[PDB]
């Protein structure tokens, strides 16, 4: 469809295909077709990935959404005022980020 | 955007560094004739 | 007949199993490609003047 | 030694019995009397109803992965596939090739592809 | 071995020999250059004392040596003759005798080519091969006979390769591609080969009525008899823009291709890109008369192909925005034939700039027959040519030839080669503009500093040349050990972000066109069975 | 619970040991971290965190650099010795053109050249003015 996608069919497109995903493949490939689009995504989207990357039982796709995300974002108060917006999923399934993975 | 320090200000501080860089690559792309002018004798050097 | 393929048989050249060097036949291409306009300018330069 | 000449597709045997009979005397010569080889080939599968050389673009009706994939099928152990979307032109044209021996997948529709190898070497 | 490189009537294996005779040819026509050059480093009479009809024979065998013998076979030939067939699923070309004909008619003429500039003193005219300087009254002997037969010779050649491309991609295409489906480079080279069988029979028919006034006391351009040579010039600039726009279209397909290809992004409206090049390819026939505001044309036409050539000059610019927006928002990978495509688009965009400049009827008074002239042309038929050529062979060869190079001598031949070359023909503007004609052995020694300028310049850019066969050299006997030990660059499309190692091992080339799904040095029957697309 | 955690010895600092590992032993890594990340995540330790980051994400491979350790100074190394290397090139072959001059280009010619030039007031607001000559 070449007429544009508002925001709303964005995001329930965007999660119910990443609700049927089963491989890993299929899981990076449309994490990769989300990321690579203009906008950057709601978190209703982005901690649907992250049970789409549990589903399949595989880590660091599960982090590299946080470091793609943080070289999607304008600055890094969009950043944290996202990052405190998914903690507790953050916590419970007990994903890291990058700069306290590899202090550099 | 909405939250956050300000769009003019986030790619302002993306792109003025980057105009005196791109002075100074069509300054050195089209100026050197300049620079091989200064040396030689039609300068009274 | 369908000639075999590999890497090296898609080309004129031989390459590895030679006798003499791949650099004297590689080199003497362009040595005589890049003569012949001097060879050209001698015979142009007998004919009329000297050299 | 004994040779006829296949009246129809079903009963070619190879590249001797594509002939045909001669024309006579006096008549012109039709198409099916003396053309011979690949052209008499097509000639008589078009005009059993076959045509040979199976020209059409696949099927991209369904999008299919590794529960049932998409099954082409290749005299040869590979063949190039251009993939277009679920729909016949929903993204930019990806070239895929799948083999005998494993799978083609997409990486931006999604699909997968897997052959019947017919082969006969 | 005789049978598969004499008679050899397969599409890969002429390929091979077109760019075989394109690298010979190329290294004898920058050697002229490099003796022109350096004949007109200084004023007063240099290397070859006295002896002007010597340099016009040398001006017009670099011309038309590099033009005729090294950029046609080498986008047309060699590049249309490997890639037409493979990209559009054909097993190889129709009418394959046609394409071994025409390879095999090249290098005759390039040996009589040769020979001509040895008999009689010499064929000196330049490119533009003009009446009654070439007239048997004003220049006797067999040698521009023999001059304008290599040209008879390489007009029988392209025409033969752009019937047999216009058949084979009008007709043996594979299973899905539509009318409007084509790689773009597929269409540069149709769009092409329609120009050149539209164009090239008035060439021929033009140089051949110079031979024939030459030879056979005809009157065609011989004035005291009738004709005039206003007739010539226009027969032959009806050819000669069309010619330049058949060498510079598949340079524009080969930039399409790889700024697709290097930042992971699909051509910014191909549909649009494509009209645009055709319309170029439909436009490019009206506007012949460029080159000749200055004999005495009226006002009133003069007027009118001033108007037309910037309508000529639109389409280039909306190409080069859509190469733009291809470009932006990428992913850039700045690899050795991304950098030759990144500079194509400013040294082109230069060359054009000063070509709208000429394009007007009222400024070319100042500017005819100039060195703003050579400029202009030297930018966008060397620069644009020969760096799509570039990153056409820095971009397949690893594909054709199946041996990857070494990259960072790669790197320097591109910044050699930039740098060497824009050198050269920056200053040849300031010569036109100061008042420099063309063809003179060398000049009133006021403009003595630009020219030994430009003249320290070719020497840089005869050296990235070496350093480029060096490369075929190194490619050559260490294609493998450039795989393995880590010395060149294996995968031009890089893996994606999120993508895993593990998951790029899968799905390793990520193309848009057949070409890069064939093994390396690929099989001689590639295409056993059909290549299906939706 | 079935799986065994990777010790630390087959596992440490394997950002800097993954190059020269033998293709017989990363195989096995590879199968024992794609293995243990089928536990509960808190309970994957953060040495074999890194580990699956780098085989799976890391610079190696794949991912490697088109300008890898230093070689934009080889490449710069290269333009500037090539610009060299043709300047004495063409100094030596400028060495050996023609021994003499034409008369008129040293600098005692050129202002009787320019005198006759203002005696006729030539290029007057410009530049009329040539010596180029020392
Ligand atoms: C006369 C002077 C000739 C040498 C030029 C000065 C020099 O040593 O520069 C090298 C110098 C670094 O030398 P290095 O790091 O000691 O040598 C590398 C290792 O020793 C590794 O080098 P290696 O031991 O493998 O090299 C063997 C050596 C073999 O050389 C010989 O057999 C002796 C003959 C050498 C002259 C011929 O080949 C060369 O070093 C060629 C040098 C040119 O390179 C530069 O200074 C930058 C490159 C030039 C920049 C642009 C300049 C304009
Ligand atoms: C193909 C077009 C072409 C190219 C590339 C060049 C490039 C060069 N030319 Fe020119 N030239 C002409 C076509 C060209 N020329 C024409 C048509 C005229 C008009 C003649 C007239 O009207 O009388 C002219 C005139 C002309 C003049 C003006 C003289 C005059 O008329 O008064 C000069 C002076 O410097 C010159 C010299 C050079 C030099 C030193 C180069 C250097 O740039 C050469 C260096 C080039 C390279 C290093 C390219 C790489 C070479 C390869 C072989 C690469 C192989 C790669 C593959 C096969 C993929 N030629
Ligand atoms: C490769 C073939 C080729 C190409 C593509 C061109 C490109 C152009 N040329 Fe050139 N030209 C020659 C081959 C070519 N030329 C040759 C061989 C000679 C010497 C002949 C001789 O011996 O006398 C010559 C010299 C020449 C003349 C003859 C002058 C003379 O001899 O007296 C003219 C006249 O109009 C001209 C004009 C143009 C124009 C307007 C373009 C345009 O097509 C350029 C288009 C590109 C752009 C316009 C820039 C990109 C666009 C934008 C950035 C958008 C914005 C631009 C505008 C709004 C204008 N050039
Ligand atoms: C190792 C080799 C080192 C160099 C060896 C000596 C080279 C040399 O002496 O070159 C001489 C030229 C002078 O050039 P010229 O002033 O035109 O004289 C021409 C010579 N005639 C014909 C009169 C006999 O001098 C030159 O042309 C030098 C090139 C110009 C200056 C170099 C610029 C590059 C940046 C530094
Ligand atoms: C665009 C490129 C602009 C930079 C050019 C650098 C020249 C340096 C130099 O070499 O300038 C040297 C000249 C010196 O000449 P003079 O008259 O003092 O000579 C007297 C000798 N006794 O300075 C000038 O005349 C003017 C100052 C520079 C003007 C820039 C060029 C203006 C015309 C543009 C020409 C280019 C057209 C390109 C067409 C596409
Ligand atoms: C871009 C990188 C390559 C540029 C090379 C240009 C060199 C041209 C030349 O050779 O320069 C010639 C000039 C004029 O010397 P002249 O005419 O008085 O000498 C009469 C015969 N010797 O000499 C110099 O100015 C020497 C200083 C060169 C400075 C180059 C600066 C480049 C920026
Ligand atoms: C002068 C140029 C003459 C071109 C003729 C075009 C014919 C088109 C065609 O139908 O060509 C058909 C054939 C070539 O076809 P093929 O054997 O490759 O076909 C294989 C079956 N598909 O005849 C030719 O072209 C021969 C033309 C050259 C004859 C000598 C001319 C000497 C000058
Ligand atoms: C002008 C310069 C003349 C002098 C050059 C001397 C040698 C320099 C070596 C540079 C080098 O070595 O470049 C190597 C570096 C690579 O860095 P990276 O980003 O890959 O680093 C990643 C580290 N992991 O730069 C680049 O490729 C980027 C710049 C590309 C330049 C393309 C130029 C194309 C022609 C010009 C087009 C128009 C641009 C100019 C007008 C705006
Ligand atoms: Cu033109
Ligand atoms: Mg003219
Ligand atoms: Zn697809």
């Amino acid at each position: 469809a070449h007429d544009e996608e508002t925001f709303e069919e964005f995001t329930a497109r965007y999660e119910k295909e990443f609700d049927e995903a089963y491989d890993l493949f299929e899981v990076q490939r449309v994490l990769n077709n989300c990321f690579s689009y203009d906008l950057v995504p709601a978190p209703a989207v982005i901690e649907k990935a992250l049970r789409a990357a549990r589903r399949v039982n595989d880590l660091p796709t599960a982090i590299r959404v946080f470091e793609a995300l943080k070289y999607k974002v304008e600055n890094e108060d969009q950043y944290k005022a996202y990052l405190d917006e998914l903690k507790d999923v953050r916590q419970e399934l007990g994903v890291p980020l990058k700069e306290e993975l590899f202090p550099s | 955007g909405r939250i956050g320090e300000s769009w003019v200000i986030t790619e302002g501080r993306r792109l003025i560094p980057e105009i005196f860089q791109w002075s100074a690559v069509l300054s050195v792309c089209l100026g050197w004739p300049g620079a091989v002018y200064f040396f030689s004798k039609a300068r009274k050097a | 007949v369908h000639f075999k393929d590999g890497v090296y048989e898609n080309i004129p050249f031989k390459v590895k199993g030679r006798k003499t060097p791949y650099a004297l036949s590689h080199f003497g291409f362009f040595a005589i490609g890049f003569a012949v306009p001097f060879v050209a300018c001698y015979v142009q330069l007998k004919k009329s003047g000297a050299f | 030694p004994v040779v006829k000449t296949a009246q129809n597709l079903a009963e070619v045997n190879g590249p001797e019995t594509l002939i045909g009979p001669g024309a006579k005397e006096g008549t012109v010569p039709t198409d099916l009397d003396q053309e011979t080889g690949l052209a008499r080939l097509e000639l008589l599968g078009k005009l059993e109803g076959i045509d040979v050389f199976d020209t059409k673009p696949l099927d991209s009706s369904r999008k299919g992965t590794m529960k049932d994939p998409i099954i082409i099928e290749s005299y040869d152990d590979y063949r190039y596939v251009g993939c277009t979307g679920s729909p016949a032109g929903s993204h930019t044209i990806m070239w895929l090739k799948p083999t005998v021996n494993e799978v083609a997948r997409c990486w931006e529709c999604g699909s997968v592809y897997k052959l019947n190898p017919v082969g006969v070497p | 071995m005789v049978q598969r490189w004499l008679y050899s009537t397969n599409a890969k294996d002429i390929a091979v020999l077109y760019f075989m005779l394109a690298i010979f040819s190329g290294m004898a026509g920058t050697a002229m250059s490099l003796i022109i050059r350096l004949e007109l480093a200084a004023p007063g009479s240099q290397y070859l004392h006295g002896n002007s009809q010597l340099f016009n024979v040398l001006v017009v065998g670099h011309a038309v040596l590099m033009i005729f013998f090294l950029v046609m076979p080498a986008l047309i030939g060699g590049f249309g003759n490997y890639l037409l067939p493979l990209m559009i699923g054909a097993t190889d070309t129709a009418f394959p005798r046609i394409n071994n004909i025409a390879f095999w008619v090249l290098p005759m003429g390039l040996v009589c080519l040769v020979t001509s500039t040895l008999v009689e003193s010499g064929a000196g005219t330049g490119w533009t091969v003009y009446p009654p300087l070439s007239s048997i009254q004003a220049h006797s002997g067999p040698s521009v006979d023999l001059a304008i037969f290599a040209l008879h010779l390489t007009s029988i050649s392209s025409l033969l390769g752009a019937i047999n491309f216009i058949v084979t991609t009008l007709n043996m295409r594979t299973n899905g591609m539509t009318m409007h489906k084509l790689p773009l480079f597929v269409w540069s080279i149709f769009i092409t080969a329609f120009l050149l069988l539209l164009s090239l029979p008035v060439l021929s028919a033009g140089i051949t009525m110079l031979l024939l006034d030459r030879n056979f006391n005809t009157s065609f351009f011989e004035v005291s008899g009738g004709g005039d040579p206003i007739l010539y010039e226009h027969l032959f600039w009806f050819f000669g823009h069309p010619e330049v726009y058949i060498l510079i279209i598949p340079g524009f397909g080969i930039i399409s291709h790889v700024v697709s290809t290097y930042s992971k992004k699909p051509v910014f409206g191909e549909i649009s890109m494509v009209y645009a090049m055709a319309s170029i390819g439909l436009l490019g026939f009206l506007v012949w008369s460029h080159h000749m505001y200055i004999v005495g044309l009226d006002a009133d036409t003069r007027a009118y192909f001033t108007s037309a050539t910037m309508i000529i000059a639109i389409p280039t610019g909306i190409k080069i925005f859509s190469w733009l927006a291809t470009i932006h928002g990428g992913s850039i990978r700045l690899a050795t034939p991304m950098l030759y495509a990144i500079a194509f688009l400013f040294l082109f965009t230069m060359g054009g700039l000063t070509g709208v400049a000429l394009a007007n009827a009222s400024l070319d008074v100042a500017f005819h027959d100039t060195y703003y002239v050579v400029g202009h042309f030297h930018y966008v038929l060397s620069m644009g040519a020969i760096f799509s050529l570039f990153a056409g062979y820095y971009y397949w060869s690893p594909q054709i030839l199946g041996l990857n190079y070494n990259e960072k001598l790669a790197q320097i031949q591109f910044w050699l080669i930039f740098i060497g070359a824009n050198v050269i023909f920056f200053p040849m503007h300031f010569l036109g503009i100061n008042g420099m004609p063309r063809r003179i052995p060398d000049y009133p020694d006021a403009f003595a500093g630009w020219n030994y300028v430009a003249s320290i310049g070719s020497f840089i850019a005869t050296l990235s040349l070496f350093l480029f066969i060096y490369i075929l050299y190194d490619q050559l006997v260490n294609g493998l050990n450039n795989k393995v030990n880590n010395k060149s660059v294996i995968y031009n499309k890089a893996p994606d972000f999120v993508e895993s190692n593990t998951i790029f091992n899968l799905n390793t080339v990520k193309s848009s066109s057949i070409e890069f799904l064939l093994t390396s040095p690929p099989a001689v029957h590639s295409f056993n069975t059909p290549a299906v697309q939706s | 619970v079935q799986t065994k955690a990777l010790s630390k010895a087959t596992l440490t600092d394997l950002p800097e040991r993954w190059e020269n590992m033998p293709n017989l032993e990363q195989k096995e890594i590879a199968d024992n971290l794609t293995e243990r990340q089928k536990l509960p995540w808190k309970t994957l330790n953060n040495e074999e965190i890194k580990a699956a980051w780098y085989i799976s994400y890391g610079e190696w491979g794949p991912r490697r650099p088109v300008h890898g350790k230093g070689d934009v100074a080889f490449i710069t190394k290269g333009v500037f010795l090539g610009l060299g290397i043709s300047f004495g090139l063409f100094g030596l072959v400028r060495l050996l053109a023609n021994p003499e001059t034409p008369k008129t280009m040293n600098r005692e010619w050129q202002l009787k050249s320019d005198e006759y030039l203002k005696s006729k007031n030539a290029n007057p607001w410009g530049g009329y003015s040539q010596v180029q000559s020392k």
